[PDB]
């Protein structure tokens, strides 16, 4: 039955160290996902290793090999406008970044 | 004393530091009912249907 | 032989020749009656469209406390348009509607009563042939 | 001009619809527990279509208030009618029957005109809020009101006055001056009579004057009709009894063979509760146009061309009728 | 003898950190205003 | 509705990619697009529904704005309870207050 408790068995593979305040996919334990790692002032419990969200995706995590508290959220999104006369008058544009 | 166990379903309330302080029955009394429906820990004035 | 909805509701007997009916076994819905919580905790409860003697069955009667129809016997029984009401008392006034009910009931937490509302109060008019008002 | 005419015609507007609430469970999944379970992996579609109902349903008595509830005071008539000639028998309520209503509003009552299959598959009726004694009560207030005191019961304590007097007034809001009524009395009280006869004997002999609220009501027992027959079709599976399917193979088959009915008939549910939101925004422009009407054709005279009938605007008086209302000008 | 026990016995659920929200559980429980045998 | 089946063994798009082979996955994916689809298109349609109500209330605001602020209205009970002398604007978050 797949990962629902801290693991046991694994197969083979090779760990590597760990980075922060940058965009990277990791794959935790089998875990896939992306996004940028931080610190967090609040202390999970001593019984507590996931964190979720209303949607049901994952939030923090405590690494496997050494006992911390660390946050993910998804490098930055936004949308993109273009503001332009017409183009029968000229060909200059000027963008807007969302927020 | 002795106590026993049975399947039921509850609705809890957690805080910021995450500790169950608080957790309501949904089978007791209609008005557990009434606010296992709504998910709230106050009902305002008016006829809901369960 | 069936409906013009398609559904059956006569079957002949295959032992003893005879014609019977098929009737849909009873249901309904269930409300909650509640004065607002940050005043008291007294609640009613209103089944739709069955007759209060046969709501000991309808729904199973198993509940440490039931859900405010006690082991639904005992006084505060009154039977409307709507269906059967516990939790209540009637009364002969009439005053204005705080929570409907139907055709023309309406119930209040003063416990909790049900009454029938009034239009307003009555007002007569003198009418003659030579008479005004300024 | 030379001479005067005075006539009475007559307007129709509906006002609220029928309240009906569906099951979801029992619409869909009879009464076996394995489609349930079966269902509970759609997410609350369900609660979003009793939400949409509920709503749909509070509204028509929210219309019916707005409507028919513009006094705080319930006015009585005089037992004693001497009007100057004026005969006001075929509006007034009628004593002698236990209804409590005029000839009119009988003769309106009895124009207007799958039971157990609705009672099956999880259908119901709501009964209103206020009974038609109620509403008749309300309507003779207003006449009683209207007749007695004029326009001064609209914007504080009624005022009383005798009927003349006020209509020589009216005459004066349009034009002619007061001592042209006080010389034709008889043969204005003659006319209006004529043609409140004439209203009475014009409505009892042409049946198609009612015709607004039974295309309403056409309309529900149609979409109603077509919601219950699309419990026999196959959509793919190779049955349409559930009972059939799961008496004939093993569960893993039964699985898909029960997932095409269930999202069929999810589809007719999303069509049918989508076309009654559309309908209810149409009723309640019209409520908001009759509410409109009522406040200011009733309660005062009219200067807007064409408004309150066809010419220039006297007086006007409401009626009852089965989801609407009647106007005569 | 018996006993009455009011608000007693809830326990965790799971492990996972949930923060300052109402959730539905469906699991064994005491149930509340039970009565507790004493010997 | 980001946390239902609709049928798939999962509601993770990544957990789903990590155990098997393209052509049972797409027919998994299948699934899930197709009940989020529907879900936004109801949303959409809601939507249209409310903001047409709104419109209609919008523009009986501005009717009213012009009749009463700016002259006397002889209608009955437009502007007010009785008869008609004058009133004034105020302004409220998402809408309009008006004194009579
Ligand atoms: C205006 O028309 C009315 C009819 O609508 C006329 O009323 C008639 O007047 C004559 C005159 O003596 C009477 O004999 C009749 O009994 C009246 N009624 C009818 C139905 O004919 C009225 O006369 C007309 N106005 C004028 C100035 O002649
Ligand atoms: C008011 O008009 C009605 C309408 O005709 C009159 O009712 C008639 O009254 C007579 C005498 O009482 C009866 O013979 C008729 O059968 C009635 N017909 C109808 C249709 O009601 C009524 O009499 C008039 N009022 C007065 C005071 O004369
Ligand atoms: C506790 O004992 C009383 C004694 O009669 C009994 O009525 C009740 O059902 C028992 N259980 C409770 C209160 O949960």
């Amino acid at each position: 039955e797949l990962l629902h408790a801290p693991a046991t068995v694994c197969g083979p593979k090779k760990s590597t160290n760990l980075v922060k305040n940058k965009c990277v996919n990791f794959n935790f334990n089998g875990l896939t996902g992306t996004g940028v790692l931080t610190e967090s002032n609040k202390k999970f419990l001593p019984f507590q290793q996931f964190g979720r969200d209303i949607a049901d995706t994952t939030d923090a995590v405590r690494d496997p090999q050494t006992l911390e508290i660390l946050d993910i959220t998804p490098c930055s999104f936004g949308g993109v406008s273009v503001i332009t006369p017409g183009t029968n008058t000229s060909n200059q544009v000027a963008v807007l970044y969302q927020d | 004393y002795v106590g026993y166990l049975q399947p039921r379903t509850f609705l809890l309330k957690y805080n910021e530091n995450g500790t169950i302080t608080d957790a309501v029955d949904c089978a007791l009394d209609p008005l557990s009912e009434t606010k296992c429906t709504l998910k709230s820990f106050t009902v305002e004035k008016g006829i809901y249907q369960t | 032989g069936r409906d013009i909805a398609d559904t059956t509701d006569a079957v002949r007997d295959p032992q003893t020749l005879e014609i019977l009916d098929i009737t849909p076994c009873s249901f309904g819905g269930v409300s909650v009656i509640t004065p607002g919580t940050n005043t008291s905790n007294q609640v009613a409860v209103l089944y739709q469209d069955v007759n209060c003697t046969e709501v000991p069955v309808a729904i199973h009667a198993d509940q440490l406390t039931p859900t405010w129809r006690v082991y639904s016997t005992g006084s505060n029984v009154f039977q409307t348009r709507a269906g059967c009401l516990i939790g209540a008392e009637h009364v002969n006034n009439s005053y204005e509607c705080d929570i409907p009910i139907g055709a023309g009931i309406c119930a209040s937490y003063q416990s909790i009563i049900a009454y029938t509302m009034s239009l307003g109060a009555e007002n007569s008019v003198a009418y003659s042939n030579n008479s005004i008002a300024i | 001009p030379t001479n005067f005419t005075i006539s009475v015609t007559t307007e129709i507007l509906p006002v609220s619809m029928t309240k009906t609430s569906v099951d979801c469970t029992m619409y869909i999944c009879g009464d076996s527990t394995e489609c349930s379970n079966l269902l509970l992996q759609y997410g609350s579609f369900c609660t979003q279509l009793n939400r949409a109902l509920t709503g749909i349903a509070v509204e028509q008595d929210k219309n019916t208030q707005e409507v028919f509830a513009q006094v705080k005071q319930i006015y009585k008539t005089p037992p004693i009618k001497d009007f100057g000639g004026f005969n006001f028998s075929q509006i007034l309520p009628d004593p002698s029957k236990p209804s409590k209503r005029s000839p009119i509003e009988d003769l309106l009552f009895n124009k207007v005109t799958l039971i157990c299959a609705q009672k099956f598959n999880g259908l119901t009726v709501l009964p209103p809020l206020l009974t038609d004694e109620m509403i008749a009560q309300y309507t003779s207030a207003l006449l009683a009101g209207t007749i007695t005191s004029g326009w001064t019961f609209g914007a504080g304590p009624a005022l009383q006055i005798p009927f003349p007097m006020q209509m020589a007034y009216r005459f004066n809001g349009i034009g002619v001056t007061q001592n042209v009524l006080y010389e034709n009395q008889k043969l204005i009280a003659n006319q209006f009579n004529s043609a409140i006869g004439k209203i009475q004997d014009s409505l009892s002999s042409t049946p198609s004057a009612l015709g607004k609220l039974q295309d309403v009501v056409n309309q529900n027992a149609q979409a109603l009709n077509t919601l219950v027959k699309q419990l026999s079709s196959n959509f793919g599976a190779i049955s349409s009894v559930l009972n059939d399917i799961l008496s004939r193979l093993d569960p893993p088959e039964a699985e898909v063979q029960i997932d095409r009915l269930i999202t069929g008939r999810l589809q007719s549910l999303q069509t049918y509760v989508t076309q009654q939101l559309i309908r209810a925004a149409e009723i309640r422009a019209s409520a908001n146009l009759a509410a409109t009407k009522m406040s200011e054709c009733v309660l005062g005279q009219s200067k807007r061309v064409d408004f309150c009938g066809k010419g220039y605007h006297l007086m006007s008086f409401p009626q009852s009728a089965p989801h609407g209302v009647v106007f005569l000008h | 003898a018996y006993t009455n026990s009011f608000t007693r016995g809830v326990y965790y659920p799971d492990k996972v950190f949930r923060s300052s929200v109402l959730h539905s559980t469906q699991d064994l429980f005491l149930p509340f205003f039970s009565n507790v045998t004493w010997f």
